[PDB]
């Protein structure tokens, strides 16, 4: 399980904002599931230990 | 003379309304 990443985790997390905004747009314009889960796991809460899992979950909705 | 609240990653900007939801229940005793 390879998880290589760059030391400067300053601007790499910026794309996460765009990804979550895209997910929000999809769910709002294309409601497939309940929106409570998105509220449960909020990026600002910092409880996202593995961003890869969150990205997979977001893509899993695709 | 009160204990410190658990922010739990809930920034509160000046003159801005915010919602804080801490998973803990002990704070309910303080409330």
């Amino acid at each position: 399980v390879v998880h290589e990443d760059f030391q400067v985790t300053e601007e790499v997390k910026a794309l996460t904002a765009e990804i979550v905004k895209t997910i929000r747009d999809i769910i709002a314009l294309n409601p497939l599931y309940r929106e409570s889960v998105l509220q449960m796991m909020q990026a600002g809460q910092r409880v996202v230990d593995n961003p890869i899992y969150l990205s997979d979950m977001g893509a899993a909705l695709t | 003379h009160l204990p410190l609240i658990a922010i739990t990653r809930n920034p509160v900007f000046p003159r801005f309304i915010k919602i804080i939801e801490v998973k803990n229940k002990k704070l309910v005793e303080l409330l």
